[PDB]
């Protein structure tokens, strides 16, 4: 069985991969097939399916993280991750759907902390050779509103 | 004053115009409450009667809703009373709108229909014999539709969309909007940038040129624009995996309606957006992800991995965040100095060419005779 | 985990199911007899889509959620991977919501089949209680 | 330009503007907050012993209050006389004298400047000039004025008495509600998202508070400044209004206004004070203090308790009132050179028997024109 | 013994229901002759009794939501809880008393993300049928100040 | 082993000592000869030794708490410190090195809340009586601005 | 109405709208930061090599400094002579050139425009006008001064030279610190909730400073100081000192034990540059701040800590501890970020009245001792002169 105490696990190392900008363990964490997109409650609860990212291979998640290096020019800032406790939802011998309520603080180069964006991982985890991944991450943005632009996944 | 212009060319902007807040009060009373179009919402987006959304005019709160005539009405969104905001939700579906305050009843028109207490309670207070409900109401506006995009102005003398717009951006607005569409997602974007930087960003041909034949269109006023584009490696190229479905060859078509319309097609990428000014020094950009109402699973799933050329964290569109910030603070010991936007000539007219900045001067050649600052 | 007759009686009876709305222990220790034979396990597909979860065999379509079961209620507002652990708490509350639904413990088929009006109180004797 | 321009002397008409323009708001710190008005302090058992002092402020305006041997009380402006610091850091204490921490000057309970550090030098260098005179520096001392347990304090010399002020009608209002020792049950602050006068022209608005077998009635003072509105003879736990009678008279409601932002309200048997402060063009500060009887049983402290959910931040009746003046300050974003419509129970700024008026908010603006010297 | 697992959980879908505005299932956590308070450490620290919200019955709480449904007028927001480990002070097998750490994001309809409240819950939990419930919580907020109004309880 | 949970609930009691004012108790959670640092990214990734505050024993602590009481002048707040779940770089019975983000919201007795710190407590882990001592903990912030001062430790 | 009015051509009164009228500050950014001063970049050893590069401040103005291939040391202000983007994102790297990521313009270390996207159009079409020339175009450059590894910049051709506008007590009082090679060992920023003026003020009262330090050694040498003043008022020296060879409750008392290291008896030194630069020793804790503006009530107060090169191990452990003393945490220097909004809040309701400053009498030069606001009284001249707000014609007239 999945469970709790790995998730959290699992949570914080994601965390800690994005807030450390070691963006190129990212992908590492979802299954080749999977499904990861930031959208916000309007849409969600509407049923838009549209995000800011939407991926639906780990190799897209790769080229994300790629262009974000190569290509993207943004000014310096960096994350940091507060997780609440992973809920599960769902769940049988083998999968288990899981809620996870998140804060990220925007921190500039400048040095100017703001919450930038708060709300739930809705996730779909597997447990695939020993390793724990999620199948689908979707991260429900409390608010409709991103401040400047988003450079680095949540 | 900062606000000096040099002469009467456009080549140079006095960067004081991004800066002076009773300069920004007059872009309210003269652009935004004067002879303009401001967009409003998406008419699919109120489909049935009583359907509602809220949204601004430059500062000023705007309802816009559909009546049972399947005509659409907008009116300011402030209680003739003591100024309250009547509609208090992003959407809805109402028969009438009432203010919370002291419960004053308005139909879909805007009219005031209902005043509590009016005729007071056991012939005590109320109302003086002279008060009459009809000479009371927010200011209503004239409303347009346009290949469905729901338009408002304040103004009485301004021109009809068709004429406003001009036909060849008619035109290209029909193009796109050539069916029904259906809205995929909602973004929104606070920009730390005075309104106009960002506008003048989705004109700037010369910047997304940066970012293989092509041109920029401008109207006879100056205020509206059309870009267009014609023809380490991904390890999922499906990104940009299209599909065919304009006539043309185009597949990026930027159209721009001053003073804060966008639509963008960028390969099967469909996608309106809403610039409102919000402080001196800040923007609010809202986007409207659309497909058509007859695509298909996979044509859909295209759309939706296309969007990541688009929006906040767009491969394409990421940085348009940002430069108006970084000329906002650029600027910051330059009130007193000018912008150079000489690239193309003094033209404010169509350009075969991409390398030029005639839709950025036709900004301001509109701009200036709104504010009648020739 | 496959629990002992008494090992289960024992942990049923520190989860307060002795006499729970009207139920002596040995109706409890019966059910998960037939149900999963005392295994923590045990799992039942049925052909309506739902799966039977744990030791007393509770039903994906109205009380757990699996995520594989169209028309899922929930109504124990639990995961059904709860009802699988070595653990029997969570088993417990959503039975104690089921045996309160008013159906009493014919909601547990194999209870019904070979349980009810037996000798029940035989699946407490020779037990450390 | 000027959005501050009155349609006429009639006050059915108020400019939006009022609520907006910068410069007005700073007339109205020299003209209201430190005019011819009395500014609510603190209650006095707030500060009942010698050296028992507070913070708080009279419009943008830092103020030092503090009880003194004499057993009186005086206020002085919270700014050392030096180059300007606060005095007094904190909220609330018991102290001998006050000192500012910057350059160690000692003030005495009254404002005086008792104490400079280094004033003769060390070792015979440096330190004041021989002219300097510490009698000649000090912040500006406050007139004092207590009510029935009301501390307020004026700037001005020729404002009248309290009880001239107030007003004969709201003074007995008062004296009904403080005619016996109170003791603080609990402190709230709510920042307002609204102009100071959005939120008192909502206390003062009996035509909101009537939309949220009894009688009213709205009592306006002589200047306008002051009102009283007043009431007189589904829950799963109807405790919540289970009272109990301590007034000589039938009123369950009595809410009583002091230009420019003093309320005391009676509610049932939940009694409160409010304090109104501005704080910037577009936000305003509502300080709670409420309130029981010092003599109260265990029993009617409990019903002052479950009474409370009534009012503060998440009141049954005031929750909508820390909200409705922000959607005034939006829905008139654009409408800057428009008016307000205020002609509820006529062009009248005196009391009235019904609530469905407007008289002690058209009271709160004659009494604003006649301070701001905007009549006409 | 109850422990701080089983706290943090219980404190995690307390805060689901709030921050969900699943309203109605908020009493149910609490016991018939429960009390519930939202005060300050300024008041707490003096004895002040009075609350932004006081209850001293199960029944209060489902009045304080019928009216915040059928009654009061506010403008949308929702909350987003961030939880602290639960520290026990005493407790048995059924009963314990412990303090938990909060945070609440508050997220307006226009997209505003501000820090909206933070202090402790000083709880006393007890056990009706094996479930954890409140017999009190306190929220003691660390600020005196409620930016515009409180609809939502913490 | 030395594990997640046990670092997790140390860290919990070093806030509430902290969020407390029970600023005494606090020398008490490191070693005799323990270093204590707060410091930034930009200088941790220089290598850069200075901080805000630096002390490479238990007494040094003592005195920084003793001139907070008896000598040092600033106007009244607390904090309030929002953890995440610790990860362990390495460790056996006895050590153990982590990081643990942090949170350190600022409330003013005036009742402003602002995001005062942000980062990770890089922490190496000892045993004494059976009980976890910080040998070291580095407090790495996100920004490089502190807002007025730092008067209490993160 | 003017909240801007000086009382007489004396400094013992300070008009407290001083702190607050926006017009007056944007006075201070043309005729201050922008005029005949010279603004703190950054120390030469944090920029060692070619193309090594910081970005900071002269007032509001953003500034790229950098050295060049000829080891000399260049600034211009940050600003793309095109539509007036940002040309350098970061707080430091090393480039060859600069480039602005808006339309790719391409600039030297000089702050030269060598590069125009386009410029020629693209198949003859569109591009400049045959008339625009790349060298008309530029951001402002800035005469760069380098006075023993400090580096300065002002916006002035016609300015002093550093070596005048220091005077030659203060050039003395900067040599004796900074003697040696230096090293950066930690960099912290606080955002000061008061206008930058109260800060620098706050730097140079002597009164305040003797204050708390008279207050410090409560706890555990007789001691004289004094206070130096330039001639121009702007600059300062608050200096204490032991007499070598005279007769005559910590747990931890290695925060205070030091080392000789200055042939001079002097404990405490702290020397001020207008408009924004702070040299300090105490004891052994040596540190450099930079003092910007940001918004009428805000400014930003930069920490360069400093060792010297040459420190041994036991040496560099004696600055870390004494850290301590200095910073946003400092057992000494803690105060001062909050006196200034001490001030900006006591005067919220007082924008018409001045501060007294009488102090040591109506001088606003050196003096023996520190209970003297001198060296408060010399920025206020400084001011006042940069900022033409001496005595007017009119009310000079009136007077003679
Ligand atoms: S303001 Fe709308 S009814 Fe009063
Ligand atoms: S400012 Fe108060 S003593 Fe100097
Ligand atoms: S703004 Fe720098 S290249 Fe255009
Ligand atoms: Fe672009």
């Amino acid at each position: 069985m999945i469970n709790e105490i790995q998730i959290a696990a699992f949570n914080a190392a994601y965390a800690k991969t994005v807030d450390s900008d070691a963006m190129e363990q990212w992908p590492t964490f979802f299954t080749k097939d999977c499904h990861y997109r930031v959208t916000n409650v309007d849409n969600h609860a509407e049923g838009l399916a549209a995000g800011i990212v939407w991926a639906d291979s780990q190799d897209m998640l790769t080229d994300r993280i790629s262009a974000l290096r190569e290509a993207n020019i943004y000014e310096r800032h960096r994350y940091r991750h507060i997780l609440g406790l992973p809920s599960i939802q769902s769940g049988d011998a083998t999968q288990a759907s899981a809620s996870t309520p998140f804060m990220v603080l925007r921190i500039m180069h400048t040095g100017e902390t703001e919450v930038f964006a708060s709300g739930e991982y809705l996730d779909k985890f597997t447990t695939i050779d020993g390793k724990l991944r999620l199948q689908e991450r979707i991260a429900v943005c409390d608010s409709t509103v991103t401040d400047t632009l988003m450079a680095l996944p949540l | 004053s900062i606000i000096q212009w040099h002469g009467a060319t456009n080549t140079r902007v006095p960067f004081g115009i991004y800066t002076d807040t009773a300069n920004a009060d007059q872009e309210q009373q003269r652009i935004y409450r004067g002879e303009v179009w401001n967009y409003l919402c998406l008419e699919s987006e109120i489909p049935g009667a009583g359907d509602f959304r809220t949204t601004f005019a430059g500062e000023t709160p705007i309802v816009v809703v559909r009546d049972a005539d399947q005509e659409i009405y907008a009116f300011e969104n402030r209680c003739a009373h003591r100024g309250a905001l009547i509609a208090l939700e992003k959407s809805g579906r109402t028969d009438s709108f009432q203010c919370v305050y002291h419960a004053w009843s308005y139909n879909r028109q805007g009219d005031l229909t209902g005043v509590a207490f009016e005729k007071g309670v056991k012939g005590q207070g109320g109302m003086p014999a002279s008060f009459c409900k009809e000479e009371h109401g927010p200011r209503k506006l004239r409303v347009a539709v346009f290949c469905g995009l729901v338009f408002g102005s304040f103004s009485e003398d301004v021109p009809s969309i068709e004429d406003y717009l001009g036909p060849e951006i008619c035109e290209r607005i029909e193009r796109v909007l050539h069916k029904p569409v259906e809205v995929i997602g909602r973004f929104t974007q606070k920009l730390p940038n005075n309104w106009k930087l960002y506008f003048e960003n989705v004109k700037d041909s010369y910047h997304a040129s940066l970012l293989q034949k092509g041109g920029v269109i401008v109207d006879e006023s100056g205020g509206h624009h059309v870009s267009y584009s014609m023809i380490y490696r991904l390890k999922d190229p499906s990104l940009l995996e299209g599909f065919e479905e304009f006539e043309d060859g185009v597949t990026l078509q930027i159209l721009s309606v001053f003073p804060g319309f966008v639509l963008q097609q960028i390969q099967n990428s469909i996608a309106v957006r809403q610039l409102l000014p919000k402080s001196i020094s800040s923007s609010e950009l809202n986007w409207t992800y659309l497909g058509y109402a007859d695509d298909s699973a996979e044509q859909r799933k295209v759309r939706l991995k296309q969007a990541n050329l688009i929006g906040p964290a767009g491969f394409i569109s990421m940085e348009d965040g940002a430069v108006g910030g970084f000329v906002q603070r650029g600027i910051a010991g330059a009130a007193n100095l000018d912008a150079v936007i000489e690239m193309g000539g003094d033209h404010e007219g169509s350009s075969e060419g991409r390398a030029t900045e005639t839709s950025v001067r036709g900004f301001w050649k509109a701009y200036r005779k709104h504010m009648g600052q020739e | 985990k496959v629990f002992g007759r008494c090992e289960l009686a024992a942990a049923m009876k520190r989860h307060g199911l002795d006499n729970y709305r009207g139920y002596s222990l040995g109706n409890w220790v019966c059910a998960a007899k037939f149900e999963s034979n005392f295994n923590t396990q045990a799992t039942n597909r049925n052909t309506d889509g739902s799966t039977d979860y744990g030791i007393l065999q509770i039903n994906s379509r109205w009380w757990c959620n699996d995520g594989r079961t169209p028309g899922s209620r929930n109504l124990c507002n639990i995961p059904c991977s709860a009802l699988l652990s070595s653990d029997i708490t969570a088993s417990v509350n959503c039975a104690k919501k089921i045996v309160s639904d008013g159906n009493g413990m014919n909601a547990w088929v194999a209870w019904r089949n070979r349980c009810k009006g037996t000798d029940v109180q035989a699946w407490i004797r020779g037990c450390r209680l």
